């Protein structure tokens, strides 16, 4: 079946993910699938991203309460008819 | 002449009672890949999507 293809019929965004996953349950009996669980734990975060999502809002709320705000090298956003105006 | 044919009797039925309870473990017990999936292709490692597939992409 169309498991891993993905939309130009390449590998699709979560694969890596998922075949060390299958690595892991290939040469594993059961009974020993608890030390399978990081794979699992990356290949489900992988697909929808919710400790990703999660640090960010508890970086995000920490944002809003500062009045200094940024104190980095920021991250200019730029109208889409000047990629390379300079 | 008569204990022994229950004792052939109760023999008889202490096999079989042995070959249940053989055959319910049998049960229960995990299976291999090549015996409860296909067993040409053992592996479960898919490879699946090789047309425009980027190399690192294996794991």
């Amino acid at each position: 079946t169309a498991a891993g293809i993905s939309l130009t019929g390449g590998r699709n965004r979560c694969f890596s993910e998922w075949q060390s996953f299958m690595h892991c349950t290939a040469k594993t009996d059961a009974k020993s699938r608890a030390q399978c669980l990081p794979n699992f734990e990356d290949y489900m975060e992988c697909l929808h991203h919710t400790k990703e999502k999660a640090r960010l809002r508890e970086i995000e709320s920490v944002l809003k309460q500062k009045k200094e705000g940024l104190e980095a090298p920021p991250v200019k956003v730029i109208p889409v008819k000047a990629i390379g105006l300079v | 002449d008569i204990l022994n044919e229950e004792a052939k009797i109760v023999q008889a039925l202490n096999n079989q009672r042995e070959l249940t309870i053989k055959m319910h473990e049998l049960k229960r017990e995990e299976k291999d890949y090549a015996h409860s999936y296909s067993p040409l292709f053992s592996d479960p490692v898919p490879q699946g999507g090789s047309i425009g597939k980027a190399p690192g992409s294996s794991r």
